[PDB]
């Protein structure tokens, strides 16, 4: 049950910013989150159990230290933690490194309800200020842990589209495409479309009908594909794409939608999957 | 494929049978454009929803159907606020322009239709907000109210709507549709059948088609290739056999309370619905010639009271025992 | 068109001497207007007997030329919430307008029965603290709709239904100022159809003189009908069923009265019916309610009213 | 289609549309489309009416292929256009291009926005025209009691102060003196009591104040023009005065007030002519005007 | 474990009560494509739910008995944040909306309108999902009005098999769109045979097999009641059914019998107040008032000291007050009225 | 475009001279208009009597082309709450008249659907602004109106439409549609009308649709009875003769044959037999009581469903057991 990890944001900016990308998303989705500390990999889960589910994979090489032992299989212990407190602590460290510092995070599992001893250091300008925090968490049981499994997605003859990276010429154009529907206050359903490559945001209602289009180039690695989604999930998709260069969009015909995000750390790659029903 | 009730649902106004006083007017409406506000009322399973959904098709066409039709049933919210905003805004909406194909094929009337199915389940406050909506925008939109109990529609709303009563589908005017459906499904029936199915199902073609489907699904399960007889139809309909109802009658004739109570306790264990045994007793007592005028005059009111009490959702055992004990004291 | 006001507003009394009826109360109001010391009062009664024109005239006479900045009339058409009581009424009470000795500011809270509870509970403190300068004149139709602590500090003035002579005097004054031709039976019919309501007497007289000119029984009864409670009472107090069904049909069904209106009026008439045994009255109430339920459920037919009358006669003859 | 209009100055259209938001933001807006341009006529409770004027020179393109009819009237919900045109036209390298079109009756009003790589399209289904005459809420051209021209900033400050002090009711003064002195104040009845905001007589604020004898020709001095207006309707011009340089005020003897917002992008187009007609209250009270006069005396 | 849920048949061939009802369910399951909406009605404890499960097993194959329980949240107009457990499984869904209360409309308009608009297109046969509505007779006449069109329009992707007893308070439109399947209660011979199967399987030592017949006649055609009685008697007698084993009965039944004895013996106002106290005690235990009235009537009719006139008056008052309770709000008034009328008629 | 309208709305009286039936009300409001003083009006009557047409025609005559800016028509389709009463009606009444030199009109249709809170706030609005605005209240149920609002408004009763007015409107409709109506069919239409012109128009339109050639054929009584699905006047007396003169075996057969020849409904036969028996000279005073109290219960049970044959036999039993008293 002994859990201890060390994070250094300045040492590795990518894996650290993906950790910022995972925490902000689980804060924006809903309160509380599920953290399974597998001996080789971390996975941050927000299961509402219609509402979407996020499954972000975090490897073990991202942190300087990943000592994890438990009596369960593969040293797996699963936490339930209120996301507001850890988000506040994480923002505090963001301000700590913004003011100028290179200190690391010492996170230890100090004691079923437990807490994490997230302690770090900050220097103002050659002064020593110790920041100590304790976020109360609960220990998920193994029988409760196996009740949570990642949603499955198939494409017998469906269609995944390669979203252009945000660092390219068309990245800002596609970001504006995704955020264009977010400007309207009175929108609750968006109807995505798939033609094989064009994708359109259609919002048809009793007296008004949006039909936004993307006329730029698109890629689909290797038939109609339409789905009805909520606007908040589209906002989460916007936020996920804004922080990812490699974004994968797959659309199922009246079944589901999946927002796949991947960071090429090469090394195991960190991936974020947003299952949407 | 699909249940026979949905497979053989009328698609055009030429398959709605036995309602020749309300279909001819709607078909004359096809040529003109003066469709009035309609109030469809009648017994359940008479074809009102199968008539409006066919008239809408003939009037508009599949492509114009999604744009010129708004359907609101009891399965969605129809409160005073909903009537005041959604229905009013749809009525205020301008008539959509038909396409060239729609104009060249379908009549395309210059109005839209708001169908309010199961309007008897609407509160009298929400019904009062339609009174001026169906009159101010009567030239841009049309209204069709469908219900089974016309008394639950307020008089101001019933005044503005043309009333079309859908007749009960008995074995005389709905026999042709059942015989067409049976022949289309290769159902081999005896003589007398298809006239007993339409009699057990009193004024309801939906039940008369479901019972025929149920009788065929067993006939094709046995595999002997025999004709469906008039006893199986009652066996899957719930009609009490004429040997148990006879025991009921001959136990009523002997006015001993305890034996009647014991036989009713045994009878209720067989699962028979009281609404069917009361009906069969009504037929037996009214049609019999061994009972005088006073006995029938009292039995009519007794059976009427029992049926009215059973319609309110009461215990079948208590009401049936009370009815039979009262009959035994006549 | 024309600027000619309706006679209800054209002949609204502007002095306390022109308000007929309740002589013992109007005289006391005049005594208050002369002396000056006006206590907090609650004027209640039936509609149209002169409860508003009395308070307004009393305030006018009591304040003279200071009426514009000495009164604060808050009706139900204004937002008489708790915020208004806490701000506008408080600031009007805190005003230090100088008045002749004995005179006081008047807050005419007309239609105070529709005021909310928190507003009245704040009004409690408003009249508790600022009582030496401003006075509150509540005008209502039902005194029980004002909370008991507010009624404790006030003086209750119960206006009554106007008789057949005060209304006749006011009608004769109007007919003298409008040169209206009349006959005694027509004026008596107007009084009978008014039911102690001066407003509904003036309106009927104006309608009759506009439609026909001469005020006789025929010209009156051909434009304004006899009161339907008095026809429902005649229907419910008959002897035979064939004589009550006639008054039901030919006087309430072919005339245009809804069945629910007939039942609602029948309940009120039964509640006030006299010379009827209490068992008979409660049975009649039960039979009227059983038909009211059926009419409210949808079956508002003449057959149901006939059945209700038949059951009333059944309970009358033996039960 | 039968009508098409495109532009890039989305800020101007957004400012014009935001002047119709004070009148609810949850109802219907009626649009005129003729050769001169396109307008938004909005009325509330038949007591106040606001009318925009977007000239054809404002847009780069204005075709109006409707040869059959002189003008086209359509009725749509106002909130949706307010939300749509609020693109703020960011990323100045790629200017968001507007496209307004309307094919005719039965066709929806189209708002196509082009972001070079993005071409979104919004369709607004029109509603049936309510049987109301916009000519009712109009002022005389022969019965003007007074005509005043006031700069936008001072008037906007006056309305802001009136809103801040509550101002449940408002009054208007217009008196001209024979010694070229012109007085113009917005007297208000609020929680505070009796408050007066006197506009300065200098030509930088009061360019021209002329009081007539109900004939719009005579110049009578020493007379006063009194207009009792509900501040609920008078506050609707506050947002319109935030974009105006000069405001024209005209009232007649029949109790209607015409606030003419003069707003001063293409060179040919004059601007947004915003006209806010307003009805005067009946003012059954008679001593209130006497008190207004006495307050203006001292 | 409970012997009711440990010997429940899990197939159409393991259901031994009515050979005629199994041969009809097999005919229904032969061609599952055209399965109509079904309404199973019969006496309680017959096994209508078990036969529905067997039909679902014959249609969708095995795997209909692995039930996953999820709680769905529904919000009313007043934002009361109501609650309802939704027992579900592969290929079928089970709901008892009547438990939600008078707000069953808010669940039959959400669950039955969201699973009927899913089309169940998996990876191409859309098929249909069978929804079982337990206690279909407890709906408030507004859940059925919003259900008739729901199951009529979306019949392609959903099928409804409603389970109920005494289908009187079910409206005519619902019964018109549903195929009515009667489930008669087993005779004492079949119940005795089933109890014999249980006792040889459980290895309990019975003597005088007549005891199983006694349990069958005491259960009144209720397999659940008979099995619970058998288990209680075996456990209280240490797995040895002696010939004088006491046939245990529900406590509320004995209390209702004592109430009937008090009514027969004492007929006064104070006895009526004691009867009210007993009725309030029974009502505090969530026992339906209709069932209480039925038991009271059929226990007062079993008294051997009452003549035919008294029994006829009792049954007439029972019918009248049952109809009154069906159209009322507070049942204590109707129960007291029935008891007072019985007391007045007896003396 | 007026020919694509339903006959109910196509033949709406545009002027006050096209409103038939109500004469003492029209001839009073016309004198009110000509004199120049229009008091606060209340229009009461059964549905389809012509209240909403009379008030609109009166306002059109008063204002002419200024109808739009001087009439505030509010009905049950609008949220006529206390907030609306204080925020729209009050400022429509407060503002000065728009060029007409007279008064404004506020028409509150279906005022019986207004709440008591919104009706107790309109009283002082009516009283205060009487000089420059007037109020017309239209309702069919006067028990939902507050007594003070009923006292502030002059009451005009719209009687059910007489036979002569219905026949004179029928003549105009026949002239405009080039239709022909048999003398025996006009009486049937008037009898089924129950004083409602909307029923006249809605039945006549379906009668025209029923005719194969609407330019040569005539609308007989058979056409009307088939279109509206009502029992013939002979089928209502044959059933009663069988019930009151035959046995219990042939009366049932006659009833079920009458109800199956043309598919007639039980409730229509009940309401026809009631009207036929109301003219009877029953000399027991208990036969009438039994008939009413039993046929009303059967009518109430019919409205909630149930077995049709059981209720049909109950009608025969209730009519037979009642006349046993008379004999
Ligand atoms: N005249 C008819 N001709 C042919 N089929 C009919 C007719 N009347 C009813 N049906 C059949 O009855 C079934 C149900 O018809 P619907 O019109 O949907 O029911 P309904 O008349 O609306 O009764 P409700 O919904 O309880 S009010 C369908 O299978 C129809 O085909
Ligand atoms: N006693 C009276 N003397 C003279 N006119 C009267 C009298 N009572 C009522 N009126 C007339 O009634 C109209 C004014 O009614 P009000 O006095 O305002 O009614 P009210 O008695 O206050 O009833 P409510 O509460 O307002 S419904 C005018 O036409 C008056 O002339
Ligand atoms: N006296 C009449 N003369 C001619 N047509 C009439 C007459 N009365 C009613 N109608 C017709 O009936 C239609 C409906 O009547 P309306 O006046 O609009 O409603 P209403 O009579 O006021 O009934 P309510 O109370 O509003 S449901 C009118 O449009 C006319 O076509
Ligand atoms: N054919 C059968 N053989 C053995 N037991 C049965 C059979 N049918 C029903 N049962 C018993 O009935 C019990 C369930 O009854 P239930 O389905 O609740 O009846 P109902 O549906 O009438 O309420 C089960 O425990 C089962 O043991
Ligand atoms: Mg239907
Ligand atoms: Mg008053
Ligand atoms: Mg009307």
């Amino acid at each position: 049950m002994k859990l201890k990890l060390i994070v250094n944001g300045c040492e590795a900016p990518d894996d650290y910013k993906l950790l910022r990308t995972t925490i902000n998303t689980v804060a924006s989705l809903r309160k509380t989150a599920i953290l399974r500390f597998n001996s080789e990999r971390l996975t941050i889960i927000s299961t509402p159990k219609d509402t979407g589910q996020l499954w972000c994979t975090i490897p073990h090489d991202v942190f300087r230290l990943y000592t994890v032992i438990s009596a369960r299989e593969l040293n797996t212990i699963t936490m339930e933690c209120n996301c507001d407190s850890l988000l506040s602590v994480f923002k505090r460290y963001d301000r700590v490194m913004n003011q100028g510092s290179s200190s690391n995070m010492t996170i230890k599992l100090q004691s079923p309800i437990c807490a994490l001893g997230i302690t770090f250091e900050e220097i103002v300008h050659n002064k020593v200020i110790m920041h100590s925090f304790k976020v109360p968490v609960k220990l998920l049981f193994r029988a409760q842990d196996t009740r949570i499994q990642e949603p499955m997605i198939n494409y017998i003859q469906l269609m995944m589209y390669k979203l252009p990276p945000i660092s390219g010429e068309f990245g800002s154009a596609f970001h504006g495409f995704i955020r264009r529907v977010e400007r309207y206050s009175n929108v609750n359903h968006i109807h995505l479309m798939g033609v094989k490559v064009e994708l359109k945001i259609i919002v048809n209602e009793l007296d008004w009908h949006l039909e936004i289009c993307w006329n730029g180039p698109l890629d689909s690695v290797i038939s109609t594909h339409e789905v009805i989604i909520r606007c908040k999930d589209w906002k989460v998709c916007s936020k996920l794409y804004a922080a990812f260069e490699e974004v994968v969009l797959a659309i199922s015909h009246d079944e589901s939608c999946v927002f796949h995000c991947s960071l090429d750390r090469g090394r195991e790659r960190g991936q974020i999957i947003y299952y949407i029903a | 494929q699909q249940p026979w009730v949905e497979k053989y649902r009328p698609k055009n106004l030429d398959e709605v049978t036995a309602q020749d006083h309300a279909v001819t007017v709607l078909k004359k409406t096809l040529k003109s454009a003066n469709l009035p506000h309609m109030l469809f009322y009648g017994p359940p399973g008479t074809g009102k929803t199968s008539t409006i959904l066919a008239l809408t098709k003939e009037l508009y066409g599949p492509d114009l159907m999604k744009s010129r039709i708004l359907e609101l049933n009891a399965s969605d919210e129809r409160g005073i606020s909903i009537v005041r905003e959604k229905v009013k805004n749809f009525a205020r909406l301008t008539v959509s322009k038909p396409s060239k194909h729609d104009l060249e094929n379908y009549p395309c009337p210059p109005y839209k239709i708001i169908i309010l199915d199961e309007a008897d389940s609407m509160t009298a406050d929400a019904q009062s907000a339609l009174r001026r909506t169906m009159e101010t925008y009567s030239g841009v939109t049309r209204f069709c109210l469908i219900c089974n109990y016309v008394t639950r529609i307020i008089d101001p709303l019933a005044s503005r709507c043309s009333k079309f009563r859908f007749k009960a589908l008995d074995a005389s005017n709905a026999i042709d549709r059942l015989r067409f459906i049976s022949e289309q499904e290769n159902v081999k029936c005896d003589d007398g059948v298809l006239e007993r199915i339409l009699d057990i199902s009193a004024g309801d073609l939906r039940r008369g088609i479901t019972l025929l489907q149920s009788a065929s699904k067993g006939a094709q399960y046995l595999g002997d290739g025999k004709n469906i007889t008039s006893t199986q139809v009652e066996e899957l309909a719930g009609v009490v056999p004429h040997d148990i109802l006879i025991e009921i009658v001959e136990k009523v004739k002997s006015g001993d309370f305890d034996e009647i109570k014991k036989y009713v306790n045994t009878f209720m264990k067989s699962g028979w619905s009281a609404a069917s045994v009361v009906n069969q007793l009504h037929e037996y007592y009214i049609t019999n010639d061994n009972f005088d005028t006073n006995f029938k005059n009292q039995i009519s009111w007794l059976l009427f009271t029992t049926d009215s009490r059973l319609n309110n959702g009461t215990n079948e055992h208590i009401q049936l025992l009370n009815l039979l004990v009262k009959i035994s004291q006549l | 068109l024309s600027l000619q006001l309706p006679w209800v507003e054209k002949y609204r009394p502007q002095v306390l001497s022109d308000i007929v009826g309740n002589k013992e109360t109007i005289d006391r109001l005049q005594q208050i207007a002369k002396d000056g010391n006006m206590p907090h009062m609650i004027i209640s009664g039936m509609p149209g007997i002169g409860k508003t024109t009395s308070v307004h005239c009393l305030a006018h006479e009591l304040l003279g030329r200071s009426y514009a900045d000495g009164v604060l009339e808050l009706n139900a058409s204004d937002d008489r919430g708790i915020d208004v009581v806490r701000n506008q009424i408080k600031h009007f009470a805190q005003k230090k307008l100088h008045l002749p000795p004995g005179k006081h500011k008047i807050v005419i809270l007309d239609e105070a029965d529709s005021m909310t509870a928190g507003a009245q509970q704040a009004l409690r403190r408003t009249m508790e603290l600022y009582s030496n300068s401003t006075r509150f004149a509540f005008a209502c139709n039902q005194s029980n709709k004002i909370i008991e602590p507010l009624q404790s500090r006030c003086a209750i003035l119960r206006y009554s239904k106007l008789s057949d002579e005060d209304v006749l005097k006011r009608l004769l004054q109007i007919i003298k100022l409008e040169d209206v031709k009349y006959t005694n039976d027509g004026l008596e019919a107007i009084i009978f159809t008014a039911e102690g309501d001066m407003r509904q007497a003036i309106n009927n007289l104006q309608s009759t003189v506009a439609g026909h000119g001469l005020v006789n029984a025929d010209n009156v009864f051909k434009i304004v009908d006899s009161p339907h409670p008095l026809i429902v009472k005649k229907m419910l107090l008959a002897s035979n069923l064939e004589d009550s069904i006639q008054i039901l049909r030919t006087d309430l069904w072919k005339k245009g009265y809804s069945s629910i209106d007939i039942v609602t009026t029948s309940f009120r008439v039964t509640k006030n019916l006299a010379q009827v045994k209490e068992s008979v009255r409660l049975e009649m109430i039960k039979e009227i309610g059983l038909t009211h339920m059926r009419i409210l459920e949808g079956v508002g037919t003449y057959l149901q009213l006939a059945s209700m009358l038949a059951k009333i006669h059944k309970l009358n003859n033996k039960a | 289609n039968k009508f098409s209009a495109s532009t890039v100055h989305l800020e101007h259209i957004t400012t014009a549309l935001s002047c119709l938001t004070p009148f609810g933001s949850k109802d219907d807006v009626l649009i005129f489309i003729d050769a001169d341009g396109l307008s938004f006529v909005r009325e509330n409770n038949h007591v106040i009416k606001i009318q925009l004027l977007l000239s054809r020179e404002l847009f780069m393109s204005y075709s109006y292929r409707n040869e059959t009819e002189d003008h086209m009237k359509l009725c749509v919900k106002i909130n949706h256009i307010l939300d749509s045109v609020s693109v703020m036209n960011r990323n100045s390298d790629d200017i968001v291009e507007c496209t307004l079109s309307y094919d005719g009756h039965g066709s929806p009003f189209v708002l196509i926005f082009e972001d070079s790589f993005i071409s979104e399209r919004v369709e607004y289904s029109t509603y049936l025209i309510k049987d109301f005459d916009t000519n009712g809420l109009e002022l005389d051209r022969e019965r003007i009691s007074f005509e005043a021209i006031i700069k936008g900033e001072a008037l906007h400050s006056a309305l802001k102060d009136l809103k801040e002090i509550g101002c449940k009711e408002c009054y208007v003064y217009a008196k001209t003196e024979a010694n070229d002195e012109n007085v113009f104040a917005l007297i208000s009845k609020s929680q505070l009591g009796f408050s007066k905001i006197k506009l300065p007589s200098n030509r930088s604020i009061l360019e021209k104040l002329q009081v007539f004898d109900g004939d719009s020709t005579t110049v009578i001095d020493g007379f006063a023009v009194i207009g009792f207006f509900d501040f609920t309707s008078f506050d609707k011009i506050r947002k319109s005065t935030k974009i105006a340089s000069k405001v024209l005020f005209r009232m007649d003897v029949h109790g209607v007030l015409s606030v003419n917002i003069l707003s001063q992008l293409p060179k040919d187009y004059p601007g947004i002519v915003i006209e806010v007609c307003m009805l005067e209250k009946e003012s059954i009270d008679e001593a209130a005007q006497t008190e207004i006069e006495l307050l203006m005396e001292t | 474990s409970l012997w009711v849920d440990k010997y429940r048949p899990k197939s159409l061939n393991a259901l031994s009560h009515n050979e005629e009802l199994t041969n009809f369910l097999k005919s229904l399951s032969d061609q599952p494509r055209d399965l109509p909406h079904l309404l199973l009605y019969g006496p309680n404890g017959t096994g209508k739910k078990t036969r529905c499960m067997a039909l679902l097993e014959s249609i969708f194959g095995p795997g209909v008995y692995r039930l996953k329980i999820d709680v769905r949240q529904f919000v009313t107009a007043s934002n009361r944040k109501l609650e309802l457990n939704v027992v579900s499984s592969p290929y079928h869904l089970e709901i008892t909306p009547s438990d939600m209360g008078n707000n069953d409309r808010i669940v039959i308009q959400e669950l039955l309108k969201e699973v009927a608009q899913m089309e169940q297109v998996d990876f191409l046969a859309h098929r249909y999902k069978c929804v079982i509505i337990n206690e279909a007779n407890s709906l408030t006449k507004d859940a059925q009005a919003a259900l008739r069109r729901t199951m009529e329009k979306y019949s392609k992707n959903i099928r409804l098999i409603m389970v109920c007893d005494s289908m009187s308070p079910i409206i005519a439109p619902i019964k018109s769109r549903c195929l009515l399947i009667r489930c008669p209660a087993p005779s004492d011979s079949e119940i005795s045979t089933i109890l014999s199967d249980v006792v040889t399987n459980e290895r309990i030592q019975l003597e005088t097999k007549d005891i199983l017949k006694r349990i069958a006649q005491a259960s009144n055609g209720n397999l659940r009641v008979s099995l619970l009685m058998l288990e209680s008697m075996a456990l209280n007698n240490e797995l040895a059914l002696k010939s004088s084993s006491p046939i245990i009965k529900p406590d509320w039944i004995i209390v209702i019998h004592k109430l009937t004895r008090k009514i027969v013996k004492e007929r006064s106002v104070n006895s009526l107040i004691e009867c009210r106290a007993v009725l309030y005690d029974l009502l505090a235990h969530c026992i339906p008032a209709n069932i209480i009235l039925k038991e009271l009537t059929f226990s007062l009719l079993d008294v051997e000291t009452l003549n035919t006139t008294n029994k006829s008056s009792i049954i007439e008052y029972s019918s009248v007050f049952d109809e009154r309770l069906s159209l009322g709000n507070k049942a204590i008034f109707h129960l007291e009225g029935f008891i007072a009328k019985v007391m007045c008629c007896l003396d | 475009s007026k020919e694509n309208l339903p006959w109910v709305e196509k033949y709406r009286p545009e002027t006050l001279d096209e409103v038939y039936g109500q004469n003492e009300v029209i001839t009073t409001v016309r004198k009110f208009v000509d004199e120049g003083k229009l008091p606060h009006l209340l229009f009461y009557g059964p549905p389809g009597t012509g209240k909403t047409s009379t008030i609109v025609a009166l306002a059109r005559e008063i204002y002419g082309k200024n109808y739009s800016n001087m009439v505030l028509e509010l009905n049950a389709s609008d949220d006529r709450g206390i907030d609306v009463v204080r925020n729209q009606i009050k400022d429509f009444a407060s503002t000065r008249q728009i060029f007409s030199k007279g008064f404004k009109l506020i028409i509150l249709d279906e005022a019986d659907a207004m709440t008591n809170a919104a009706q107790n706030a309109l009283r002082r609005v009516i009283e205060r602004y009487t000089k420059n605005t007037r109020f017309c209240v239209l309702a069919n149920y006067a028990h939902k109106l507050t007594p003070a609002l009923l006292s502030r408004c002059t009451r005009f009763r719209f009687q059910p439409l007489p036979q002569e007015a219905i026949e004179r409107r029928i003549a105009n409709v026949l002239v405009h549609e080039k239709l022909k109506l048999s003398p025996n069919a006009e009486k049937a239409l008037i009898e089924l009308s129950n004083g409602d012109m909307r029923r006249v128009l809605n039945v006549l339109q379906s009668c025209k649709a029923t005719l194969d050639n609407p330019d040569e054929d005539e609308i007989s009584d058979d056409v009307i009875y088939e279109c509206c699905g009502a029992p013939r006047p002979s089928d209502l007396k044959a059933v009663l003769k069988s019930i009151l003169e035959d046995d219990w075996g042939t009366a049932h057969y006659t009833l079920n044959k009458v109800r199956s020849a043309k598919g007639l409904a039980l409730i229509d036969l009940i309401e026809g037999i009631v009207k036929i028996l109301e003219d009877y000279e029953l000399q027991n005073e208990e036969t009438r009581v039994h008939l009413l109290t039993k046929l009303a219960d059967i009518e109430y049970s019919i409205s909630k469903g149930g077995n049709d044959q059981i209720q049909g036999s109950a009608v025969i039993g209730a009519i037979k057991a009642s006349f046993e008293n008379e004999t």
